Protein backbone atom coordinates (compact mmCIF):
# COMPACT_ATOMS: atom_id res chain seq x y z
CA UNK A 1 0.00 0.00 0.00
CA UNK A 2 2.69 2.07 -1.01
CA UNK A 3 2.90 4.68 -3.69
CA UNK A 4 6.17 6.39 -5.02
CA UNK A 5 5.53 9.78 -6.97
CA UNK A 6 8.30 11.80 -8.78
CA UNK A 7 7.87 15.97 -8.93
CA UNK A 8 9.89 16.64 -12.33
CA UNK A 9 10.59 20.48 -13.13
CA UNK A 10 13.12 22.88 -13.37
CA UNK A 11 14.47 25.05 -10.86
CA UNK A 12 12.56 28.11 -9.46
CA UNK A 13 9.10 26.44 -10.58
CA UNK A 14 8.53 25.38 -7.40
CA UNK A 15 8.23 22.09 -7.11
CA UNK A 16 9.32 21.98 -3.59
CA UNK A 17 6.73 24.64 -2.91
CA UNK A 18 4.31 22.40 -3.90
CA UNK A 19 5.89 19.35 -1.97
CA UNK A 20 5.71 21.06 1.37
CA UNK A 21 2.45 22.84 1.56
CA UNK A 22 0.57 19.01 0.94
CA UNK A 23 1.75 17.36 3.59
CA UNK A 24 2.43 20.60 6.20
CA UNK A 25 6.24 9.33 3.48
CA UNK A 26 2.46 10.69 4.91
CA UNK A 27 -0.14 8.49 5.64
CA UNK A 28 -3.25 9.68 3.67
CA UNK A 29 -6.92 8.59 3.29
CA UNK A 30 -7.40 8.12 -1.19
CA UNK A 31 -10.90 6.29 -1.15
CA UNK A 32 -11.91 5.60 2.11
CA UNK A 33 -8.32 3.80 2.21
CA UNK A 34 -5.22 4.19 4.15
CA UNK A 35 -2.28 4.57 1.63
CA UNK A 36 0.92 5.30 2.06
CA UNK A 37 3.02 7.91 -0.31
CA UNK A 38 6.99 8.54 -1.06
CA UNK A 39 6.77 12.19 -2.59
CA UNK A 40 10.73 11.98 -4.14
CA UNK A 41 12.07 15.84 -4.98
CA UNK A 42 14.22 16.40 -7.53
CA UNK A 43 14.89 19.45 -5.92
CA UNK A 44 18.42 21.08 -6.48
CA UNK A 45 19.18 18.24 -8.08
CA UNK A 46 17.83 18.76 -11.92
CA UNK A 47 21.26 19.52 -13.56
CA UNK A 48 22.41 16.27 -12.37
CA UNK A 49 21.91 13.88 -15.68
CA UNK A 50 22.43 10.12 -14.26
CA UNK A 51 20.72 10.98 -11.17
CA UNK A 52 17.40 11.38 -12.02
CA UNK A 53 17.53 8.49 -14.01
CA UNK A 54 18.01 6.72 -10.85
CA UNK A 55 14.60 8.33 -9.63
CA UNK A 56 12.64 7.30 -12.57
CA UNK A 57 13.31 3.33 -12.28
CA UNK A 58 11.93 2.92 -9.14
CA UNK A 59 8.84 5.92 -9.45
CA UNK A 60 5.48 4.96 -9.86
CA UNK A 61 3.63 8.16 -10.67
CA UNK A 62 5.30 11.53 -12.23
CA UNK A 63 4.29 15.45 -11.50
CA UNK A 64 5.21 17.39 -14.98
CA UNK A 65 5.46 20.60 -13.10
CA UNK A 66 6.47 24.13 -14.79
CA UNK A 67 5.26 27.29 -14.16
CA UNK A 68 3.15 29.78 -15.89
CA UNK A 69 5.42 32.57 -15.35
CA UNK A 70 8.80 30.99 -17.71
CA UNK A 71 8.57 30.08 -21.21
CA UNK A 72 11.84 28.41 -20.33
CA UNK A 73 10.43 26.49 -17.69
CA UNK A 74 7.30 25.10 -20.33
CA UNK A 75 9.53 24.31 -22.87
CA UNK A 76 11.67 21.68 -20.86
CA UNK A 77 8.50 20.13 -19.79
CA UNK A 78 8.43 17.54 -23.03
CA UNK A 79 12.44 16.70 -22.34
CA UNK A 80 11.21 15.45 -18.55
CA UNK A 81 8.80 13.46 -20.86
CA UNK A 82 11.07 12.37 -23.20
CA UNK A 83 13.22 10.85 -20.18
CA UNK A 84 11.00 9.27 -18.49
CA UNK A 85 10.10 7.36 -21.42
CA UNK A 86 13.63 6.26 -21.55
CA UNK A 87 13.50 5.28 -18.07
CA UNK A 88 10.05 3.68 -17.96
CA UNK A 89 9.83 2.22 -21.66
CA UNK A 90 5.70 2.34 -21.77
CA UNK A 91 3.31 4.95 -23.12
CA UNK A 92 0.65 4.10 -20.23
CA UNK A 93 2.22 5.30 -16.99
CA UNK A 94 0.57 7.79 -15.05
CA UNK A 95 1.51 11.52 -15.20
CA UNK A 96 0.49 14.72 -14.83
CA UNK A 97 0.94 18.28 -16.28
CA UNK A 98 1.22 20.70 -13.34
CA UNK A 99 0.93 24.78 -14.35
CA UNK A 100 2.47 26.42 -11.15
CA UNK A 101 1.14 30.56 -10.85
CA UNK A 102 3.14 32.48 -8.76
CA UNK A 103 3.37 34.99 -19.77
CA UNK A 104 2.74 31.27 -21.14
CA UNK A 105 -0.68 31.34 -22.75
CA UNK A 106 -3.90 28.65 -21.10
CA UNK A 107 -4.70 27.38 -24.73
CA UNK A 108 -0.68 26.42 -25.15
CA UNK A 109 -0.71 24.93 -22.13
CA UNK A 110 -4.31 22.75 -23.02
CA UNK A 111 -2.80 21.72 -26.20
CA UNK A 112 0.37 19.13 -24.69
CA UNK A 113 -2.13 17.99 -22.10
CA UNK A 114 -4.22 17.48 -25.60
CA UNK A 115 -1.21 15.78 -27.17
CA UNK A 116 -0.77 12.99 -24.92
CA UNK A 117 -3.39 11.02 -22.75
CA UNK A 118 -3.14 12.06 -19.70
CA UNK A 119 -4.86 15.66 -17.84
CA UNK A 120 -3.24 18.93 -16.69
CA UNK A 121 -4.00 20.83 -13.75
CA UNK A 122 -3.12 24.24 -12.62
CA UNK A 123 -2.25 25.12 -9.20
CA UNK A 124 -0.86 28.00 -7.06
CA UNK A 125 2.02 28.84 -4.67
CA UNK A 126 0.34 29.90 -1.89
CA UNK A 127 -3.50 30.15 -2.30
CA UNK A 128 -3.13 25.88 -2.10
CA UNK A 129 -5.86 25.87 -4.60
CA UNK A 130 -5.81 22.17 -6.69
CA UNK A 131 -2.82 21.40 -4.04
CA UNK A 132 -4.41 18.15 -2.40
CA UNK A 133 -6.13 17.64 -5.96
CA UNK A 134 -2.91 17.04 -7.89
CA UNK A 135 -1.53 14.32 -5.67
CA UNK A 136 -4.83 12.58 -5.12
CA UNK A 137 -5.24 12.80 -8.71
CA UNK A 138 -2.29 10.91 -9.87
CA UNK A 139 -2.40 8.58 -7.02
CA UNK A 140 -5.43 7.40 -8.26
CA UNK A 141 -3.89 7.12 -12.03
CA UNK A 142 -1.27 4.94 -10.07
CA UNK A 143 -3.79 3.06 -8.31
CA UNK A 144 -5.17 1.97 -11.80
CA UNK A 145 -2.10 0.64 -13.12
CA UNK A 146 -1.46 -1.72 -9.63
CA UNK B 1 18.18 27.47 35.95
CA UNK B 2 17.38 27.59 32.44
CA UNK B 3 15.30 31.00 30.89
CA UNK B 4 14.07 32.41 27.84
CA UNK B 5 12.43 35.66 26.66
CA UNK B 6 12.23 37.50 24.09
CA UNK B 7 13.01 41.52 23.21
CA UNK B 8 11.99 44.00 20.85
CA UNK B 9 14.49 47.09 19.55
CA UNK B 10 14.01 50.01 17.20
CA UNK B 11 13.47 47.32 14.23
CA UNK B 12 14.64 44.25 15.43
CA UNK B 13 13.51 41.57 17.84
CA UNK B 14 16.03 39.95 20.07
CA UNK B 15 16.05 36.52 22.36
CA UNK B 16 17.98 36.17 25.23
CA UNK B 17 18.51 32.65 26.68
CA UNK B 18 20.82 32.62 30.10
CA UNK B 19 21.42 29.69 31.61
CA UNK B 20 22.47 29.21 35.46
CA UNK B 21 25.40 27.09 35.68
CA UNK B 22 26.02 24.98 38.87
CA UNK B 23 29.10 25.84 40.35
CA UNK B 24 32.31 24.03 40.46
CA UNK B 25 32.08 24.02 44.44
CA UNK B 26 28.54 23.18 45.45
CA UNK B 27 28.94 25.75 48.59
CA UNK B 28 30.27 28.47 46.44
CA UNK B 29 28.31 31.66 45.29
CA UNK B 30 26.24 30.90 41.79
CA UNK B 31 28.94 31.78 38.77
CA UNK B 32 27.46 34.76 36.51
CA UNK B 33 25.00 32.92 34.23
CA UNK B 34 25.83 32.32 30.71
CA UNK B 35 23.37 34.12 28.31
CA UNK B 36 23.25 34.78 24.67
CA UNK B 37 21.49 37.64 23.10
CA UNK B 38 20.48 36.86 19.79
CA UNK B 39 19.07 38.55 16.81
CA UNK B 40 15.54 36.95 15.49
CA UNK B 41 14.27 39.26 12.68
CA UNK B 42 15.10 42.76 12.03
CA UNK B 43 15.50 45.11 9.11
CA UNK B 44 18.84 45.44 7.30
CA UNK B 45 19.88 48.52 9.16
CA UNK B 46 19.33 46.94 12.21
CA UNK B 47 21.00 43.97 10.90
CA UNK B 48 24.22 46.71 10.55
CA UNK B 49 23.47 48.22 13.97
CA UNK B 50 24.06 44.59 15.65
CA UNK B 51 26.70 43.45 13.32
CA UNK B 52 28.49 46.71 14.26
CA UNK B 53 27.68 45.94 18.19
CA UNK B 54 30.97 45.22 20.37
CA UNK B 55 28.68 42.95 22.56
CA UNK B 56 27.55 40.86 19.61
CA UNK B 57 31.13 38.96 19.81
CA UNK B 58 30.08 36.47 22.93
CA UNK B 59 26.15 37.42 23.22
CA UNK B 60 25.63 36.53 19.56
CA UNK B 61 28.77 34.32 18.51
CA UNK B 62 27.19 33.23 14.56
CA UNK B 63 25.22 36.37 14.09
CA UNK B 64 28.79 37.92 12.39
CA UNK B 65 29.67 34.92 9.82
CA UNK B 66 25.52 33.55 9.34
CA UNK B 67 24.85 37.75 7.81
CA UNK B 68 28.54 37.45 5.99
CA UNK B 69 27.99 34.42 4.13
CA UNK B 70 24.01 34.45 3.75
CA UNK B 71 23.48 38.51 2.74
CA UNK B 72 24.06 37.32 -1.03
CA UNK B 73 20.41 35.96 -0.90
CA UNK B 74 18.74 39.33 0.79
CA UNK B 75 21.08 42.39 -0.43
CA UNK B 76 23.92 42.72 -2.28
CA UNK B 77 27.87 43.37 -1.23
CA UNK B 78 28.31 47.05 -2.04
CA UNK B 79 24.88 47.72 0.32
CA UNK B 80 25.82 46.07 3.08
CA UNK B 81 29.51 47.52 2.55
CA UNK B 82 27.05 50.54 2.39
CA UNK B 83 25.22 50.55 5.32
CA UNK B 84 28.61 49.88 7.18
CA UNK B 85 29.84 53.29 5.99
CA UNK B 86 26.60 54.70 6.45
CA UNK B 87 27.06 54.17 10.37
CA UNK B 88 30.53 54.90 10.66
CA UNK B 89 30.48 58.57 8.99
CA UNK B 90 27.69 58.62 11.32
CA UNK B 91 29.33 58.24 14.00
CA UNK B 92 31.82 61.00 12.93
CA UNK B 93 30.38 63.59 15.08
CA UNK B 94 30.04 61.28 17.99
CA UNK B 95 32.50 61.41 21.33
CA UNK B 96 35.63 60.10 20.09
CA UNK B 97 35.05 56.78 21.99
CA UNK B 98 32.32 55.66 20.73
CA UNK B 99 33.59 56.54 17.28
CA UNK B 100 36.98 54.20 17.94
CA UNK B 101 34.98 50.81 19.53
CA UNK B 102 32.88 50.98 16.65
CA UNK B 103 35.40 51.50 14.23
CA UNK B 104 37.33 48.61 15.87
CA UNK B 105 34.26 46.31 15.26
CA UNK B 106 34.11 47.88 11.77
CA UNK B 107 37.59 46.85 10.81
CA UNK B 108 37.42 43.10 12.75
CA UNK B 109 34.05 42.58 10.59
CA UNK B 110 35.47 43.51 6.88
CA UNK B 111 38.78 41.48 7.95
CA UNK B 112 36.42 37.97 9.05
CA UNK B 113 34.67 39.22 5.48
CA UNK B 114 37.99 39.50 3.55
CA UNK B 115 38.86 36.58 4.81
CA UNK B 116 35.91 34.23 4.87
CA UNK B 117 34.75 35.64 1.32
CA UNK B 118 36.83 37.10 -1.10
CA UNK B 119 35.27 36.71 -4.30
CA UNK B 120 32.59 39.06 -2.68
CA UNK B 121 34.94 42.16 -2.91
CA UNK B 122 35.04 42.98 -7.07
CA UNK B 123 35.66 46.24 -8.33
CA UNK B 124 31.73 46.80 -7.44
CA UNK B 125 32.64 48.17 -3.99
CA UNK B 126 35.28 50.96 -5.29
CA UNK B 127 33.49 53.67 -4.04
CA UNK B 128 32.40 52.08 -0.87
CA UNK B 129 36.21 51.51 -0.10
CA UNK B 130 37.14 54.88 -1.20
CA UNK B 131 34.21 55.60 1.33
CA UNK B 132 35.88 53.77 4.62
CA UNK B 133 39.36 54.70 3.33
CA UNK B 134 38.39 58.77 3.50
CA UNK B 135 37.06 57.79 6.94
CA UNK B 136 39.93 55.90 8.82
CA UNK B 137 41.98 59.00 7.42
CA UNK B 138 39.61 61.55 8.36
CA UNK B 139 39.07 60.61 11.82
CA UNK B 140 42.71 59.78 12.38
CA UNK B 141 42.37 55.81 13.26
CA UNK B 142 44.81 46.26 11.58
CA UNK B 143 43.39 49.39 9.63
CA UNK B 144 46.54 49.73 7.51
CA UNK B 145 46.63 45.96 7.12
CA UNK B 146 42.22 45.83 6.09
CA UNK B 147 43.30 48.26 3.71
CA UNK B 148 45.65 47.04 1.70
CA UNK B 149 44.08 43.61 1.69
CA UNK B 150 41.08 45.21 0.24
CA UNK B 151 42.62 47.22 -2.58
CA UNK B 152 44.88 43.57 -3.75
CA UNK B 153 41.07 42.24 -4.09
CA UNK B 154 38.96 45.44 -5.73
CA UNK B 155 42.16 46.38 -7.95
CA UNK B 156 43.94 43.99 -9.99
CA UNK B 157 39.37 12.82 -29.76
CA UNK B 158 39.98 10.34 -27.69
CA UNK B 159 38.90 6.67 -27.31
CA UNK B 160 36.76 6.16 -24.00
CA UNK B 161 37.35 2.47 -24.45
CA UNK B 162 40.94 3.17 -23.71
CA UNK B 163 39.84 3.72 -19.93
CA UNK B 164 41.24 0.32 -19.95
CA UNK B 165 44.73 1.22 -20.43
CA UNK B 166 45.22 2.75 -17.11
CA UNK B 167 45.26 1.05 -14.10
CA UNK B 168 41.83 1.68 -11.70
CA UNK B 169 43.03 3.45 -8.40
CA UNK B 170 44.90 5.48 -11.23
CA UNK B 171 42.08 6.68 -12.59
CA UNK B 172 39.85 7.22 -9.37
CA UNK B 173 43.20 9.57 -8.16
CA UNK B 174 42.46 11.94 -11.22
CA UNK B 175 38.96 12.23 -10.93
CA UNK B 176 39.48 12.82 -7.00
CA UNK B 177 42.15 15.64 -7.96
CA UNK B 178 39.56 17.39 -10.61
CA UNK B 179 36.17 16.51 -8.05
CA UNK B 180 38.94 17.81 -5.21
CA UNK B 181 39.90 21.31 -6.29
CA UNK B 182 36.49 22.31 -7.82
CA UNK B 183 34.76 21.59 -4.22
CA UNK B 184 37.70 23.87 -3.09
CA UNK B 185 36.92 26.22 -5.45
CA UNK B 186 33.20 25.95 -3.90
CA UNK B 187 31.99 29.56 -3.04
CA UNK B 188 29.24 27.65 -0.39
CA UNK B 189 26.85 31.25 -0.80
CA UNK B 190 26.24 29.53 -3.96
CA UNK B 191 24.62 26.96 -2.96
CA UNK B 192 21.97 28.46 -1.42
CA UNK B 193 18.19 28.12 -2.48
CA UNK B 194 17.48 31.36 -3.05
CA UNK B 195 20.37 31.44 -5.46
CA UNK B 196 20.68 27.91 -7.06
CA UNK B 197 16.80 27.78 -7.11
CA UNK B 198 16.67 30.53 -9.85
CA UNK B 199 19.69 29.69 -11.89
CA UNK B 200 17.19 28.79 -14.77
CA UNK B 201 15.59 32.19 -14.44
CA UNK B 202 15.44 34.60 -17.83
CA UNK B 203 19.01 36.30 -16.68
CA UNK B 204 20.81 34.13 -14.05
CA UNK B 205 22.94 32.51 -16.62
CA UNK B 206 26.16 33.75 -15.27
CA UNK B 207 25.14 33.17 -11.72
CA UNK B 208 26.31 30.67 -9.79
CA UNK B 209 29.36 29.28 -11.52
CA UNK B 210 31.34 27.44 -8.89
CA UNK B 211 28.48 25.05 -8.15
CA UNK B 212 27.71 25.11 -11.97
CA UNK B 213 31.40 23.66 -12.33
CA UNK B 214 31.32 20.64 -10.02
CA UNK B 215 27.95 19.90 -11.59
CA UNK B 216 29.39 20.00 -15.22
CA UNK B 217 32.50 17.84 -13.62
CA UNK B 218 30.18 15.10 -12.10
CA UNK B 219 28.47 15.22 -16.27
CA UNK B 220 31.33 14.61 -17.63
CA UNK B 221 32.37 11.72 -15.11
CA UNK B 222 28.87 10.11 -15.76
CA UNK B 223 29.23 10.81 -19.74
CA UNK B 224 32.45 9.20 -19.44
CA UNK B 225 31.53 5.67 -17.83
CA UNK B 226 28.30 5.63 -20.08
CA UNK B 227 30.01 6.27 -23.19
CA UNK B 228 33.28 4.00 -22.51
CA UNK B 229 30.71 0.80 -21.63
CA UNK B 230 28.88 1.62 -25.38
CA UNK B 231 32.30 2.35 -26.72
CA UNK B 232 30.84 4.84 -28.65
CA UNK B 233 32.56 8.78 -29.63
CA UNK B 234 30.34 11.46 -30.18
CA UNK B 235 30.80 13.24 -33.02
CA UNK B 236 27.78 15.19 -33.46
CA UNK B 237 24.55 16.76 -32.09
CA UNK B 238 22.73 14.57 -33.55
CA UNK B 239 21.28 10.97 -32.15
CA UNK B 240 22.81 9.11 -35.30
CA UNK B 241 26.53 11.27 -35.55
CA UNK B 242 28.33 8.28 -33.45
CA UNK B 243 30.95 5.81 -34.33
CA UNK B 244 30.59 2.55 -32.13
CA UNK B 245 33.32 0.07 -31.69
CA UNK B 246 31.78 -3.45 -32.07
CA UNK B 247 32.06 -5.43 -29.07
CA UNK B 248 31.07 -8.72 -27.64
CA UNK B 249 29.37 -9.35 -24.25
CA UNK B 250 32.37 -10.53 -22.70
CA UNK B 251 34.35 -7.64 -24.03
CA UNK B 252 31.79 -4.88 -22.58
CA UNK B 253 32.10 -6.90 -19.42
CA UNK B 254 35.60 -5.74 -19.42
CA UNK B 255 34.48 -2.06 -19.17
CA UNK B 256 31.84 -2.90 -16.67
CA UNK B 257 34.46 -3.98 -14.31
CA UNK B 258 36.63 -1.51 -15.31
CA UNK B 259 34.23 1.54 -13.50
CA UNK B 260 33.11 -0.65 -10.92
CA UNK B 261 37.02 -1.09 -9.54
CA UNK B 262 37.56 2.95 -10.55
CA UNK B 263 33.50 3.71 -8.54
CA UNK B 264 35.56 1.75 -5.43
CA UNK B 265 38.42 2.89 -6.01
CA UNK B 266 36.71 6.64 -5.44
CA UNK B 267 34.83 5.25 -2.39
CA UNK B 268 38.59 4.48 -0.71
CA UNK B 269 39.82 8.09 -1.29
CA UNK B 270 36.28 8.86 0.02
CA UNK B 271 35.00 10.96 -3.27
CA UNK B 272 31.38 10.05 -2.97
CA UNK B 273 30.33 12.60 -6.13
CA UNK B 274 32.69 10.37 -8.72
CA UNK B 275 31.22 7.20 -6.50
CA UNK B 276 27.65 8.71 -7.67
CA UNK B 277 28.78 9.44 -10.70
CA UNK B 278 29.74 6.02 -11.73
CA UNK B 279 27.27 4.17 -9.80
CA UNK B 280 24.28 6.33 -11.20
CA UNK B 281 25.90 6.26 -14.71
CA UNK B 282 26.34 2.50 -14.43
CA UNK B 283 22.41 2.55 -13.24
CA UNK B 284 21.39 4.83 -16.50
CA UNK B 285 18.84 3.21 -18.36
CA UNK B 286 21.07 2.98 -21.40
CA UNK B 287 22.89 0.75 -19.61
CA UNK B 288 20.94 -1.23 -17.29
CA UNK B 289 19.45 -2.62 -19.97
CA UNK B 290 22.87 -4.49 -21.03
CA UNK B 291 21.79 -7.95 -19.55
CA UNK B 292 24.28 -9.80 -21.87
CA UNK B 293 27.10 -7.92 -20.55
CA UNK B 294 26.01 -7.75 -17.02
CA UNK B 295 25.73 -11.37 -17.39
CA UNK B 296 29.59 -11.23 -18.32
CA UNK B 297 30.23 -9.59 -15.32
CA UNK B 298 32.77 -11.66 -12.64
CA UNK B 299 30.59 -11.99 -9.69
CA UNK B 300 32.86 -10.27 -7.08
CA UNK B 301 32.36 -7.03 -9.37
CA UNK B 302 28.86 -7.55 -8.93
CA UNK B 303 28.57 -7.36 -4.95
CA UNK B 304 31.12 -4.42 -4.77
CA UNK B 305 28.61 -3.00 -7.35
CA UNK B 306 25.56 -3.89 -5.11
CA UNK B 307 27.90 -2.49 -1.97
CA UNK B 308 28.19 0.85 -3.08
CA UNK B 309 24.53 0.96 -4.94
CA UNK B 310 23.42 0.41 -0.73
CA UNK B 311 25.20 3.57 -0.36
CA UNK B 312 23.28 5.63 -2.42
CA UNK B 313 51.33 5.14 0.24
CA UNK B 314 50.38 8.47 1.18
CA UNK B 315 46.97 9.15 -0.48
CA UNK B 316 45.57 11.68 1.35
CA UNK B 317 43.04 12.40 3.71
CA UNK B 318 40.88 13.94 2.24
CA UNK B 319 36.70 13.65 1.08
CA UNK B 320 34.88 15.43 -1.66
CA UNK B 321 31.06 14.90 -0.97
CA UNK B 322 28.10 14.60 -3.18
CA UNK B 323 26.61 18.17 -3.63
CA UNK B 324 23.47 17.76 -4.75
CA UNK B 325 22.08 16.01 -1.38
CA UNK B 326 23.28 19.77 -0.12
CA UNK B 327 22.10 21.54 -2.97
CA UNK B 328 18.15 19.71 -2.34
CA UNK B 329 18.67 20.41 1.16
CA UNK B 330 18.96 24.40 0.46
CA UNK B 331 16.49 24.31 -1.83
CA UNK B 332 13.41 22.81 0.53
CA UNK B 333 15.23 24.94 3.26
CA UNK B 334 14.61 27.94 1.18
CA UNK B 335 10.75 27.34 0.08
CA UNK B 336 10.36 25.92 4.09
CA UNK B 337 10.92 29.05 5.39
CA UNK B 338 9.77 33.13 4.95
CA UNK B 339 12.55 35.22 3.56
CA UNK B 340 10.71 38.30 5.52
CA UNK B 341 7.92 38.13 8.33
CA UNK B 342 4.66 40.12 8.01
CA UNK B 343 6.00 43.28 9.24
CA UNK B 344 8.56 43.64 6.58
CA UNK B 345 11.44 42.20 9.39
CA UNK B 346 13.93 40.08 7.32
CA UNK B 347 13.80 36.31 8.90
CA UNK B 348 17.07 35.81 9.74
CA UNK B 349 16.13 32.64 11.64
CA UNK B 350 15.97 30.98 8.29
CA UNK B 351 19.87 31.99 7.20
CA UNK B 352 20.91 30.69 10.61
CA UNK B 353 19.49 27.06 9.43
CA UNK B 354 20.95 28.31 6.40
CA UNK B 355 24.49 29.07 7.65
CA UNK B 356 24.63 25.99 9.84
CA UNK B 357 24.09 24.03 6.41
CA UNK B 358 27.24 26.04 4.85
CA UNK B 359 29.43 25.26 7.94
CA UNK B 360 29.41 21.68 7.48
CA UNK B 361 30.47 22.19 3.53
CA UNK B 362 33.22 24.46 5.23
CA UNK B 363 34.50 21.98 7.59
CA UNK B 364 34.59 19.59 4.66
CA UNK B 365 36.23 22.07 2.68
CA UNK B 366 39.16 21.93 4.96
CA UNK B 367 39.12 18.22 5.21
CA UNK B 368 39.41 18.47 1.67
CA UNK B 369 42.68 20.12 1.62
CA UNK B 370 44.08 16.99 3.62
CA UNK B 371 44.01 14.81 0.08
CA UNK B 372 47.61 14.18 -1.27
CA UNK B 373 46.81 13.58 -4.94
CA UNK B 374 49.57 13.62 -7.67
CA UNK B 375 48.51 14.59 -10.85
CA UNK B 376 49.13 12.42 -14.11
CA UNK B 377 49.56 14.32 -17.07
CA UNK B 378 48.32 11.05 -19.82
CA UNK B 379 45.11 10.62 -17.96
CA UNK B 380 44.49 14.17 -17.73
CA UNK B 381 44.87 14.50 -21.66
CA UNK B 382 43.19 11.45 -22.08
CA UNK B 383 39.88 12.99 -19.77
CA UNK B 384 39.73 16.56 -21.89
CA UNK B 385 40.14 15.07 -25.02
CA UNK B 386 36.79 12.52 -24.16
CA UNK B 387 33.81 13.63 -26.20
CA UNK B 388 30.70 12.04 -24.03
CA UNK B 389 26.97 10.93 -25.71
CA UNK B 390 23.84 12.84 -25.38
CA UNK B 391 21.10 10.91 -23.73
CA UNK B 392 19.41 10.58 -27.20
CA UNK B 393 22.78 9.33 -28.55
CA UNK B 394 23.18 6.74 -25.31
CA UNK B 395 19.47 5.25 -26.37
CA UNK B 396 20.12 4.98 -29.45
CA UNK B 397 23.73 3.19 -29.12
CA UNK B 398 22.26 1.14 -26.57
CA UNK B 399 19.41 -0.70 -28.52
CA UNK B 400 21.84 -0.63 -31.38
CA UNK B 401 24.31 -2.57 -29.39
CA UNK B 402 21.69 -4.70 -27.42
CA UNK B 403 18.53 -4.85 -28.88
CA UNK B 404 15.07 -5.68 -27.10
CA UNK B 405 14.07 -9.61 -27.65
Amino acid sequence: ALHKVIMVGSGGVGKSALTLQFMYRKKVVLDGEEVQIDILDTAGQEDYAAIRDNYFRSGEGFLCVFSITDDESFQATQEFREQILRVKNDESIPFLLVGNKCKVPLSECQLRAQQWAVPYVETSAKTRENVDKVFFDLMREIRSRK
Amino acid sequence: SVSVWDEEEDGATFTVTSRQYRPLDPLAPLPPPRSSRRLRAGTLEALVRHLLDARTAGADMMFTPALLATHRAFTSTPALFGLVADRLEALESYPPGELERTTGVAISVLSTWLASHPEDFGSEVKGQLDRLESFLLRTGYGSADLIRNLRARVDPPADPTDVLVFLADHLAEQLTLLDAELFLNLIPSQCLGGLWGHRDRPGHSHLCPSVRATVTQFNKVAGAVVSSVLGATSIGEGPREVTVRPLRPPQRARLLEKWIRVAEECRLLRNFSSVYAVVSALQSSPIHRLRAAWGETTRDSLRVFSSLCQIFGFRGGGVVPYLGTFLKDLVMLDAASKDELENGYINFDKRRKEFAILSELLRLQKECRGYDLRPNSDIQQWLQGLQPLTEAQSHRVSCEVEPPG
